[PDB]
């Protein structure tokens, strides 16, 4: 039996991962194949040939007929190796050619050797032979015959390649086997159907499976993970989180009767949050006595990367208000249809540097800055409020502030005075803006946004880079680009309607419709780049820490923790500020004691008074000179905080060429 | 309106367009044409084929006073096939007990009727309906049609043979019970076999079960073909749904019509190869497999028409196809480049160093080889498969740039290049371009008469593109004077005599592959040149064919030109002799390319052409005949004003299709002058080695499967749109009692978008089905194609529309729905609002005939267009006016249309509701069709319907109405004391087919409406004289019949047809 | 409004836009479509030359 | 303006765009007829005053 799963399977490692219970199969007899090398071999295979020949060749290959390649030096070193110390010449050889090879001190002057060598072919001796002009189909079709295949080139696909000569001449089954490529040559070979072709994270397995299901879809023996669990029976990495989707529906129980309105889906919630919140297939009220969402459905919608319905397939942004064109108040969860892993660590996060998250104007900030401040998984704090900079704060240290500065833009438009008249002039009864008038307002908004805000933002962000590594919210995309912001640029959105948020909140300090107009100004000020689903940051923020305590937990607080920070020598006249903080098991921090923390230099200015009831502290300022810190310099196995202020354990202080120092116990 | 503008904003947010095809699609058309995916045809169902589940509503009174708890089977935890409840109804739910491979993403899932089922009927066209409840009553027919389409498309499965087990209880006579898989399967057997239950009581279930036939349970027929193998098909008695059984029987009939066994697969892959590779198929008793691939001819032709309509005047969709066939010819062709043969042969041309001109060295600069010259030759070789949509011409830059005198030597070589390159292209004006190329170069040297002052002799030869820019002096050679233009008189006869001759080559396998060509017969391809099959397989250089003759006579014309007496004394003798030697050698160059084009290229075009993602599309080639040059190949996709016949509406409602593409003339004649063979080539070894990896794929077998769905969805579209619009095709309409609006072209286009989206949601498709037809006017659609010659004579092809399965099954489901509208949550007729106060226990879904009235009832006032209400003055009664011009008070029996109430739903409520509640008038509101709730009530207590019916009357809107609420009493099994109940809304027709049984585990029903187990459904059990196959399907659905269960396997083609390498 | 969703990391411009950017779009689009159809960009030697 | 706001008809831009396809490039030298008529028609949503 041979089934196929949508993930890279190695025999020694994916057993340690388990990798089959991760799709949802309860489970010896299950022997794993090593399909690690075929993916890199496929990547080397694709750059020369086309796609379809390579894929349609690899499809027709069984993974039980065990075989191997053979690679030989082309012609001159082939005859030279037979000339050399081994006389291991096969019996297919020419009777005259082996006789001329068994002699000593052959050279160019030998006409009798050279005349026969210039008419000698490799295909005379070795058959079947893969040359460079052969199709990829006939390579595998000839490979499925005779347990060894002779080649000429490296660029082959299939089994392992072994070499014939030394490099100086060149230029075990069980009953159930899993793999990552569906075979067709056996009437019985199977493919699992858990996840679709849209959530496969390898980008070569995805390209393979789309082409397989494009043409061979009728003849695939298809099974589900429940049927796999029927057929079977009768170090620990972080940043790999199982995800599922919630198939729910909104119900409207008025009094007695209930109705069903929509049939929604919520694409990539993590499984650990669903386990720790303890939710099941039942009904739920998702509103409080006020009408706010009750602090767990809010977190579920802030973890996902999508929310659509199932009858049509358009994006569904839910209503956060309580005005009833469409109020979502009751939820009935009905199942979980796909399950796979995901690498939570993104691509853009390479060097340790501050995080600029771009949210729109009416997104929920006042709730998430309350919730993220109140999380603690271990003896650390994940994201305190003192490390978070609002989008508001950058334009407030100014002669009358940027909101009030563009509040008086009305002086300059003909027929416009008394700001309510401007807000009546721009928006109609629909509160959708007119096409020209919003741009006519924007052509006066824009020099106030660029020539007045951006130098102050550049100065403020230099100051914020100096006094620690923080997280900075931002309204628009270009607000972090016209000001030369240094850090990771994150474009985010929430699954909610940000517009009707702007009419719920009172105490807005100005026109309540004016801030909706100002939100439209920022929405048009930004560039045309696609934002990336706030759950893409929130899973990074929460889910590695929550997975950490299941295996770091109660080992010892002294020797699971360690911290990185800048170190000044003791010889000073009147020191260790922290940079990150790392919590890991014992072997990982023992592997962190090496990888020396030199080749990283700053210039610490350290002068302040004691400020709070905690012990002696001076809020220093470190400015990194050299390169910033890579993450693979730390680990893949050790979680670390992202934001930190600067302080050390009276007198004064000056510019100190600091260095780092890994301390632990 | 501060809070109200938020509602307006959200209601203008939620009306976003569902279709965003505003961007261009011609980057996706190319990928679809080069590689279209297969649909998913065969899917297996291991459960039991049903769609109706019997749901309980009100639980039974399992403790009571008049009967002990030891009577009921529920006290002993005995599992029963039916819910032991007080009221049981039938609701509709597709694919419960269905362990499918994967779902079609279709579902008609319904709540029980005590809940609200309005969300199924506001799905389609209610963009502008505000409330959560309520739907537009002018959308009901389109909503029901989409619901029936989903209901059909959710049942397209094949039944699977799971496995049996003989029982050990004495409940049956040792019968063989089915075992169906799943996580929890020990409770399906009570549901699946009603007659297996023991009979303790005189409860209604036990009165039904013990009054049936015993030997109709489990297995009764199998086909055992081999020892120790799966049985291929069985026939089983179990709970089923005869509509679903009918749908899956028709689907199995279609897939059994598509079936082939590997013997003709062997024969077809031999005939397509033309013997150059052979394959095998075994000779043994079969294991009864199912490989659906053989389709008809018209299904292939229709998809060919749709693809030709896709490539419309674009030349960037069809360019990668010719570029693909270039690489595919390059893979298996034996010919190769040899660029050095001209540079070798021009090393022995006798000339003098003293001269300034050099005829030996001018050709090598004019005709430089660069090894990328077959990339422009194999495209011209591949363009012979398509003259209808592709017309390969010579590039503009390959012409001598405003004339060029014949005294010049470089332009004289430039003439030779074009004269060799022009017969290869499929452009019909190639001979007149070849003639005018010389006639441009001879201006003031030799003159011939023209047609006008515009297309003169000096008019550029590339400007002759239309087949009647041909000069009269070209088709009458006598008009060219033999003594004042003798060389043009020569070249005209050379064109009229030695131009190549078209032929035909016979590709294709007509049996398995449906032939795709139109305007040519099947199993034939047309070539521009002549071919002769070779007798030898060790080929060698010969000089007797049309291309070598053409090269020789162009060289001899240039020899007569250099030997002309007006042209020679302008030169010296050492230059004339060198040019004559160069021409005499260039005639006798030794290249294999004219022999290859004669003998081997027509074989390997026919080898390739069936195995091709876009099949050949040709109109007839012709040399030199002006009257048979084809213009305007054109497809249609719609009719016009009132002409409903395609042969009449074809000539004025088409779209001309086709492109020219440009190739250079240098690279074709480098290929023609320079080409050689391998050293020891033997053709029956070379082609047998080359063709063998090509014929292990199955992509053409996937395209044959896609053409089924591409022809099927068109007839599905026509049949479904004809139920709401006025088309020309003869269809059968059933849903006229359901009201709808007068649909426009925008409504028809939107409904057709929903049709093909639901069509490609099932079958697992991801690109571009039926949008070429969808882009304009889906009401009147038709498919045809035509071209004409120059003389106005038109050929045309109107392919017939073959049999469709989904379009038949939708009409079958509508025929059932006409008699079982109740099960899908729809009522028929209209309601009568009036105060009825009594203690009786009749049900409002079956009212007594004393309370209803119609238009034929004497003394009933009818209200129409005219709704004018006069108020009351000084105590007189207010009045409303009749249709006949009378003026009546607010009393009696009235008849409204629903739209009259909807247009005046505020002004009528204040005037009428206080009179309906307490006074003495009763209003009949004509609707035709409506959904309904069911609020039950305990019949021992008081019950007023006014809070329900006032909430129904106040939610009526010019857009929508909510579902109609009723009040049905709860039946009991012992005597109860009666309390007065007031109800206002009753029905008119019978409306109580949805009820299954009342007091299921009880001896009798005394008070309230009763209904026993319906004997007319379970016909096979209760009637001992009926055959087991019999279904009375257009009237009732019977919920139990024999179903066949297959165990066929679907292997790939290469698992049975090997190929012998 | 004059963008669709992403094809990976690229949003496409719908041709029914009201701005001037469609005239910038069509020149680069036609340029790419006409350079990709050239035969010289597909032999491996010219790709090695442009690597060099 | 009043006659625009009463009317049932909305002038959509997408009917010409779903047919004519600015891509076309029939020839290789200059613009196609299909891409040349769209440069004149300009199916933009400016106004239809």
């Amino acid at each position: 039996a041979y089934i196929a799963v949508p993930a890279v399977v190695d025999s020694r490692s994916s057993e340690a991962i388990g990798l089959l219970e991760s799709f949802g199969v309860d489970a010896n007899d299950v022997s794993y194949q090593d399909h690690d090398y075929v993916v890199d071999q496929l990547q080397y295979m694709l750059d020369g040939y086309e796609a379809g020949d390579v894929i349609d060749a690899l499809v027709y290959r069984n993974w039980l007929h065990h075989s191997v390649y053979c690679l030989l030096p082309p012609k001159s070193q082939l005859l030279e190796y037979w000339k050399s110390n081994p006389s291991v010449i096969p019996d297919n050889v020419d009777r005259r050619l082996r006789k001329r090879l068994m002699l000593k001190k052959d050279l160019r002057k030998d006409d009798e050797y050279n005349q026969l060598a210039r008419a000698f072919k490799i295909s005379d001796v070795y058959a079947p032979l893969i040359s460079s002009t052969t199709s990829p189909m006939t390579m595998i079709q000839n490979l499925n015959q005779g347990e060894i295949v002779y080649t000429t080139t490296d660029r082959v696909i299939g089994a392992r390649v072994l070499l014939y000569a030394p490099r100086k001449y060149y230029a075990p089954h069980s009953r159930f086997n899993v793999g990552t490529f569906p075979s067709i040559a056996t009437p019985k070979c199977s493919v699992m159907s858990g996840v679709d072709i849209e959530s496969i994270p390898n980008e070569f397995i995805k390209l393979f499976y789309q082409r397989v299901k494009s043409i061979h879809a009728n003849i695939l023996n298809d099974i589900s993970p429940q049927i796999v669990s029927d057929m079977i029976n009768r170090h620990v990495d972080v940043y790999r989180v199982d995800v599922v989707n919630v198939l729910f529906e909104v119900v409207d129980v008025a009094d007695g009767l209930r109705s069903v309105s929509r049939k929604l889906i919520m694409h990539t919630v993590p499984v650990c949050i669903l386990e720790l919140l303890g939710i099941e297939i039942a009904d739920y009220c998702i509103r409080q006595e006020d009408g706010m969402f009750t602090d767990w459905f809010l977190l579920l919608t802030m973890l996902s990367d999508g929310l659509t319905d199932r009858r049509t397939h358009c994006q569904y942004l839910i209503n956060p208000s309580s005005m009833p064109p469409d109020v979502i108040l009751n939820i009935s969860i009905t199942g979980f249809i796909n399950r796979h892993t995901i690498d939570v660590m993104p691509d853009v996060y390479d060097f340790i540097k501050p995080i600029g998250a771009v949210l729109p104007k009416g997104s929920f900030k006042s709730t998430i800055m309350r919730v993220l401040d109140s999380i603690s998984v271990l003896g650390v704090k994940i994201m305190p409020r003192a490390h978070v900079v609002d989008s508001d704060e950058v334009g407030e240290q100014m002669e009358p502030t940027f909101e009030h500065a563009v509040m008086e833009i009305y002086k300059g438009i003909a027929g416009v005075d008394s700001l309510d008249d401007l807000t009546k002039w721009v928006l109609n009864s629909d509160l959708v803006p007119h096409d020209d008038r919003l741009g006519q307002l924007f052509q006066a908004f824009l020099p106030l946004a660029k020539d007045l805000l951006a130098p102050m933002a550049r100065q403020f962000y230099d100051n914020s880079m100096s006094e620690g590594r923080l997280l900075t919210f931002a309204h628009a995309d270009s607000e972090l680009l016209n000001a030369n912001y240094f850090g990771h640029l994150l474009r985010l959105k929430i699954p909610y309607i940000t517009e009707v948020n702007l009419m719920i909140r009172k105490n807005r300090e100005g026109g309540e419709l004016f801030q909706l107009v100002l939100s439209y100004l920022y929405k048009m000020y930004a560039t045309s780049a696609q934002p990336k689903w706030f759950g893409s940051l929130l899973r990074l923020l929460i889910c590695p820490w929550l997975h950490m305590e299941k295996l770091i937990g109660e080992a010892d607080p002294a020797s699971t923790s360690a911290e990185i920070g800048w170190h000044v020598p003791r010889e000073q006249l009147m020191g260790f500020i922290p940079y990150v903080s790392i919590r890991a098991p014992r072997l990982v921090i023992e592997e962190l004691m090496e990888k020396n923390w030199g080749q990283y230099h700053a210039q610490v200015i350290v002068t302040d008074q004691l400020v709070v009831g905690e012990p002696r502290r001076v809020s220093a300022k470190a400015v990194i000179k050299g390169n910033h810190l890579p993450v693979k310099l730390i680990s893949r196995f050790a979680c670390f905080t992202l934001t930190s202020k600067y302080e050390m354990r009276t007198g004064r202080g000056a510019a100190y060429n600091a260095r780092l120092a890994f301390r632990s116990d | 309106e501060i809070q109200r503008h938020i509602t307006e904003f959200i209601s203008s947010w939620q009306n976003h367009p569902i279709v965003q095809v505003s961007a261009d699609v011609e980057n996706r058309k190319t990928a679809q044409l080069l590689h279209a995916d297969t649909p998913r045809l065969v899917t297996w169902d291991a459960g039991l084929c049903t769609s109706f589940k019997i749901v309980p509503i009100v639980p039974a009174q399992v403790p009571q006073d008049v009967l002990a708890y030891t009577f009921f089977t529920s006290s002993y935890a005995i599992q029963s096939p039916f819910p032991e409840a007080a009221v049981s109804r039938i609701v509709v739910h597709t694919r419960w007990a269905s362990n499918v491979d994967f779902d079609r993403d279709s579902s008609v899932i319904m709540a029980p009727p005590t809940e609200n089922n309005i969300h199924l009927f506001k799905q389609l066209l209610n963009t502008e309906t505000l409330s959560v409840r309520g739907a537009n009553p002018l959308m009901f027919r389109a909503n029901v049609l989409h619901m029936l389409l989903e209901f059909v498309l959710d049942n397209l499965y094949l039944n699977r043979h799971t496995g049996f087990s003989q029982d050990h209880t004495p409940f049956t006579e040792g019968a063989n019970l089915r075992s169906l898989p799943g996580p929890d399967a020990e409770k399906w057997y009570s549901i699946m076999y009603p007659t297996r239950m023991g009979t303790p009581n005189v409860s209604k279930i036990c009165n039904f079960v013990a009054s049936c036939v015993r030997n109709r349970v489990g297995r009764f027929d199998r086909a055992q073909m081999m020892n120790g193998a799966m049985s291929e098909w069985v026939d089983v008695f179990e709970t089923s749904d005869a509509l679903t059984v009918s749908i899956r029987g028709r689907w199995m009939a279609r897939l059994a019509r598509m079936n082939i066994n590997p013997t003709e697969i062997e024969w077809a892959l031999t005939e397509c190869a033309q013997g150059y590779v052979t394959v095998t198929s075994p000779y043994a008793p079969s294991v009864n497999r199912l490989m659906p691939y053989r389709i008809s001819n018209a299904e292939r032709q229709i998809s060919q028409i749709i693809r030709v309509m896709n490539i419309g005047n674009n030349a960037t969709v069809i360019q990668p196809v010719l570029q693909d066939i270039s690489v595919l010819l390059q893979r298996i062709s034996p010919l190769q480049i040899d660029p050095t043969i001209i540079s070798n042969t021009m090393s022995t041309v006798s000339e003098s160093t003293t001269q300034t001109l050099s005829p030996a060295s001018s050709i090598l600069g004019k005709l430089r080889p660069s090894n990328s010259d077959f990339s422009s030759f194999r495209v011209a070789l591949a363009g012979w498969l398509y003259n209808g949509v592709v017309t390969t011409v010579i590039d503009d830059s390959s012409y001598p740039k405003d004339g060029g005198s014949v005294t010049s030597l470089e332009n004289l070589w430039d003439f030779f290049i074009l004269a060799l390159a022009l017969p290869l292209t499929t452009d019909p004006c190639a001979p007149v371009k070849a003639f005018m190329t010389l006639a441009n170069m001879m201006v003031g040297f030799e003159t011939i008469p023209m047609d006008n002052q515009i297309y003169t002799q000096s008019r550029r030869a590339s400007a002759f593109s239309t087949p009647h820019t041909w000069p009269r002096c070209f088709m009458n050679i006598q008009l060219i004077s033999p003594i004042d233009a003798p060389i043009l008189r020569q070249w005209a006869e050379i064109i009229h005599r030695y131009w190549p001759n078209p032929s035909q080559i016979r590709y294709g396998t007509p049996n398995v592959f449906g032939s795709a060509n139109l305007f040519t017969p099947p199993e034939v391809l047309l070539l521009p040149i002549d071919h002769q099959p070779a007798n030898v397989t060790t080929p060698t250089l010969d000089f007797t064919n049309e291309l070598t003759n053409w090269r020789a006579r162009v060289c001899e014309l240039m020899k007569n030109l250099v030997d002309n007496q007006r042209y020679q004394p302008g030169w010296t003798q050492s230059l004339v002799s060198s040019m004559r030697g160069t021409l005499g050698k260039l005639k006798l160059i030794k290249s294999m390319t004219p022999m290859y084009l004669q003998q081997l290229a027509p074989v390997e075009l026919a080898v390739i052409a069936p195995m091709l993602p876009f099949p050949p599309f040709q109109v007839p080639y012709v040399r030199l005949d002006r009257d048979r040059v084809p213009t305007m190949v054109g497809v249609t996709r719609q009719s016009r004003d009132t002409i409903t016949q395609p042969a009449l509406s074809l000539s004025t409602t088409n779209t001309t299709v086709g492109v020219p593409l440009a190739l250079d003339a240098r690279a074709i004649t480098v290929a023609l002058l320079s080409g050689k063979y391998p050293p020891d080539l033997v053709t029956n070894v070379w082609y047998a080695d080359a063709i063998y990896p090509m014929y292990a794929d199955t992509e053409v077998f996937s395209n044959l499967q896609r053409d089924v769905i591409t022809c099927e969805a068109v007839q599905t579209l026509v049949t479904l749109v004809a139920q709401i619009s006025e088309t020309q095709y003869p269809v059968d309409r059933y849903l006229d009692w359901i009201p709808s609006l007068r649909a426009s072209a925008a409504t028809a286009a939107t409904f057709a978008e929903w049709v093909n989206t639901s069509m490609k949601t099932a079958f697992d498709l991801s690109d571009m089905l039926l949008e070429p037809l969808l882009s304009g006017d889906p009401r009147m659609t038709q498919l045809a194609i035509q071209y004409q010659q120059y003389n106005g004579r038109t050929f045309n092809v109107i392919p017939e529309m073959p049999g469709s399965v989904i379009a038949d099954c939708v009409q079958l489901t509508a025929e059932v729905f006409n008699h079982e509208y109740n099960l899908f949550g729809i009522a028929r007729g209209d309601i009568i609002i009036g105060r009825v106060q009594s203690t009786h226990l009749w049900s409002p879904l079956a009212p007594p005939p004393d309370l209803v009235f119609d238009r034929d009832t004497p003394g009933v006032h009818i209200f129409g267009r005219d709704c004018r209400i006069s108020f009351g003055m000084n105590g007189a009664a207010p009045m409303i006016r009749d249709e006949t011009g009378m003026m009546v008070p607010f009393e009696g029996n009235w008849i409204f249309p629903l739209a009259l109430w909807q247009m005046n739903t505020r002004y009528f409520n204040q005037q009428f509701d206080a009179w309906i509640k307490t006074g003495e008038l009763r209003i009949r509101i004509e609707m035709g069709a409506y959904p309904y709730m069911l609020h039950y009530y305990d019949p021992r207590q008081y019950a007023n319907a006014w809070n329900l019916t006032s909430a129904w009357l106040e939610e009526i809107t010019p857009t929508s109405i909510p579902s109609v609420p009723f009040m049905v009493p709860i039946s009991s099994d012992h005597d109860i004391s009666s309390a007065p109940a007031v109800q206002y809304i009753i029905s008119t027709e019978y409306n109580d087919r949805s009820l299954f049984c009342t007091n299921s585990s009880s001896p009798q029903t005394i008070a309230g409406p009763d209904k026993h187990i319906p004997v007319e459904r379970y016909n096979i059990l209760t009637n001992p004289d009926a055959p087991p196959t019999q279904i009375q399907l257009p009237e009732v659905v019977d919920l139990y019949n024999v179903v066949t269960r297959y165990a066929y396997e679907t292997p790939p083609i290469t698992a049975v047809v090997m190929g012998v390498p | 409004k004059d963008w669709t969703g992403p094809i990976g990391e690229i949003r496409i411009l719908k041709d029914t836009t009201s701005s001037i950017a469609r005239y910038l779009y069509r020149t680069w689009y036609l340029a790419a479509a006409r350079m990709a159809a050239q035969p010289r960009t597909w032999d491996p030697l010219f790709q090695a030359i442009m690597r060099s």
